[PDB]
RNA sequence: UGGUGGCGAUAGCGAAGAGGUCACACCCGUUCCCAUACCGAACACGGAAGUUAAGCUCUUCAGCGCCGAUGGUAGUCGGGGGUUUCCCCCUGUGAGAGUAGGACGCCGCCAA
RNA sequence: CUGGGGCGGUCGCCUCCUAAAAGGUAACGGAGGCGCCCAAAGGUUCCCUCAGAAUGGUUGGAAAUCAUUCGCAGAGUGUAAAGGCACAAGGGAGCUUGACUGCGAGACCUACAAGUCGAGCAGGGACGAAAGUCGGGCUUAGUGAUCCGGUGGUUCCGCAUGGAAGGGCCAUCGCUCAACGGAUAAAAGCUACCCCGGGGAUAACAGGCUUAUCUCCCCCAAGAGUCCACAUCGACGGGGAGGUUUGGCACCUCGAUGUCGGCUCAUCGCAUCCUGGGGCUGUAGUCGGUCCCAAGGGUUGGGCUGUUCGCCCAUUAAAGCGGUA
RNA sequence: GUAAUAGCUCACUGGUCGAGUGACUCUGCGCCGAAAAUGUACCGGGGCUAAACGUAUCACCGAAGCUGCGGACUGUUCG
RNA sequence: AGUCUUGGAGGUAGAGCACUGAUUGGACUAGGGGCCCGGGUUACCGAAUUCAGUCAAACUCCGAAUGCCAAUGACUUAUCCUUGGGAGUCAGACUGCGAGUGAUAAGAUCCGUAGUCGAAAGGGAAACAGCCCAGACCGCCAGCUAAGGUCCCAAAG
RNA sequence: CUACAAGUAGUCAGAGCCCGUUAACGGGUGAUGGCGUGCCUUUUGUAGAAUGAACCGGCGAGUUACGAUCUCGUGCAAGGUU
């Protein structure tokens, strides 16, 4: 028998549950978050706000819609009734 | 014994040799080439054996144009060892090959000579092959 | 229009999704005739299965 | 024409040309406001002798970039098969790349 | 924890891949970082835009600084990486301290504990003319419970009453408690003199799967062979068989499967040591080499070593290789 | 083939003869490559040249599936 | 809940080289030689640039199928939520698919996904937990079929 | 019933033979054919070459007090109870 070891590549961070949390056409309350992220994969739009964690929340109640800032750049927005 | 000078990661997954090749499916640098009919990994020792074989058969002949390069490394743990305790150490270098892929070409030389040289190389290689020419 | 649907084949060893499509059609036993209408939804459903089922438009 | 907004550069880059009495600019000088890590380049302040050269508008083009089909193919859910480190068949879906081609702008509001 | 255990290594947090186009997802899988830093590297207002290249030009030099055109970005973003940012989140200047107090609809993540975002209200402010932004930093790590004590403040209680001691509430300090959800404030080893409870959930023998390794066979054939590849050898390379080796995995067996060698007893396979029959020969003959068919029978006695194996002596037609726990 | 030569052959050419005869690609099914241990021993056996393989067609068998007939129980809706 | 429709986020397969890295060949060539008189030649090496070409889990100009999240209605299907009482389970196995470690070896190990077993008898696969077909209240000396089969063992060509 | 037959020992089919019931498609044997690897535990999985039992009989294991909580029931109800 032999003896070996020392992998030193055996860890990783805790998974942080990013991505969208509400869907297009879905009704939303005030203050609800929509898209956890890091930096801006997506920007805010109308009646939507960004936080210190680059997270997107609805300032009001309404319905969600995702769109594009012209080219190669996305957006969300809340539109009320 | 070809080698990539420098590499990001000395250790990679092995991968999967599904499907046919993307490119390099037809001779265009040379005239008379060889292609594969299977999929396999190929080593620098294999390719240099084939290369020196054809060049010895030809003895001055024209140009070759290998069409590959063993970028991939492959590991192998030391001998008589249990499982685990990290990934094995690198051993050598490998080129991955799909079918329909051209490996060696030839120009400057007649068809019979080319076919014989490529035959000799095929017998040094593991896989099934076909003789091919430019359109 | 209308159409009858029958279980030519069993669900044992089939995934839950198409199993539940069957049960949604109202099928609990093999060789069970069930009537529905020639609706596009139902047609898509029997397409989604299409290998447990025999169909006969009335 | 000028100002000001909207639409993924189909708006752009690039080449060639035309115009400016009005307008927009360039442009003439700092005494004041203010300014330049240096200063009237710029920013501010005032001016209008002359200039369409530039900028700005209007034409042209398809060289670059951009958009982009149809068909086909890879891939693939599902079903089935086989000599199964993979391969094949069927309904269905279906790209990328490469083409056909499109395009050197569309829409608004105000002022003369 | 552990592909038996021990020794080694690691133990918490952050980033990426693996990860299978939501999220999540393991392994002693692959790569790297943290246990901070800035009183300006923060806030606000206003300003502008990088790296490199080519030209010209003392010292200036390949490479400072210089003007110069090209230049979506090759630079920078306090730090690792990913995501993202050039209308700035990057770079400058002025003024300042919102790196505030009380809070918080409603959401995310989540077993719990906890962690995260948050418009908006009030108070008082900073910058700005104004709109308006500011509850730290470009986002994600930069940290730990409770108990116990300590410090400060407090229209709380204070054992008959008044005080007090002491306690409570608020703010805060003290732990690499790093084995990082921390058993104690406080702790290392031997057991072959050992014992109990259990396990084939887990190791040594044997069996089984695999066959990397081992043995054997084969392909191409350069070359050796005076010449000549293939009489005999056969490089660099390639493909298989067997399941006698070293091994890997842990499938039966720990309410017991006795483990090397030797004796006796044999038995089977043939990849044949001899004997038999042949081909080829770099076979003159005698002897041989190699290959093919053949497993009927046979296949030694001693010295040394526990030995297997091996070396040696002397013989033999020959002194076979292996399987049968 | 010889030490070299010599010699034998061959490519090639002509003649006789009077119909096919020779190179290649793809593809189906097969051959060798191919050996192990109590006994044929990798069709389950017999045995099969169709009783194998490929395509297609129709029949039949074939389960506690399903149906038929009859009983028990539970549940839902109105015995 | 399922399906249909509609809209979304998501960057995997695949493909590609626009980034980062790796890489083949060619052309030209800075430059450096060797040769002749500061030049003048050399294919002696040769930077960058360029043409064409291959490759990538930790690379993307691109980008699916599927899956995921919701809305509308349609059709169908009935299970969904809360509170409370009571539990057991935390040794999992194989198979198919996608991946890792391994030697792209293991009835190996570890993950995801679907199934079966577990906790499931019956028919076939000779026998044969996990494969194919299919789900057992009970009886019947009735019938139709699935998988698999039809010369005899053994029902049927 | 049984001396050419292999069988977790039975079951189903079934002839022959012998009987005659709690009188009903009855009873005992059973040649022969078909199917069929015991029970319990523990296991991913056991016919298991994993465990336990020689057999028969008897004895032999989740209860009681106190308290809490939930359900059901009864009584009385903003009042119930000692």
């Amino acid at each position: 028998k032999k003896g070996v070891g020392s992998t030193k590549n055996g860890r990783d961070s805790e998974a942080k549950r990013l991505g969208a949390k509400r869907a297009d056409g879905q009704f939303v309350t005030g203050g609800s978050i929509l898209y956890r992220q890091r930096g801006t994969k997506i920007y805010p739009g109308e009646n939507v706000g960004r936080g210190g964690d680059d997270t997107l929340f609805a300032k009001i109640d309404g319905t969600v819609k995702f769109e594009r800032f012209g080219r190669d750049r996305k957006k969300v927005s809340v539109y009320p009734v | 014994m070809l080698l990539p000078k420098r590499v990001k990661y000395r250790r990679e997954h092995r991968g999967k040799m599904r499907g046919r090749a993307k490119g390099g499916t037809e001779v265009h640098f040379g005239e008379f080439g060889i292609q594969a009919l299977e999929a396999s990994w190929i080593t620098n020792r294999q390719i240099e054996a084939a290369r020196i074989a054809m060049t010895r058969y030809m003895k001055r002949g024209g140009k070759v144009w290998i069409k590959i390069f063993p970028s991939k490394p492959y590991t192998a743990k030391p001998l008589e060892v249990r499982m685990g305790s990290g990934k094995g150490a690198p051993e050598g270098w490998v080129a991955v090959v799909k079918p329909g892929k051209v490996l060696f070409e030839i120009s400057g030389v007649s068809e019979e000579v080319a076919r014989e040289a490529l035959r000799l190389a095929s017998h040094k290689l593991p896989i099934k092959t076909k003789f091919v020419k430019r359109e | 229009a209308k159409l009858e649907i029958t279980l030519k084949r069993s669900v044992i060893g089939r995934p839950e999704d198409q199993r539940v499509t069957v049960r949604t059609l109202g099928l609990k036993k093999t060789n069970q005739t069930v009537v529905h209408e020639d609706n596009a939804a139902i047609r898509g459903m029997i397409n989604k299965v299409s290998h447990l089922v025999s169909v006969k438009e009335q």
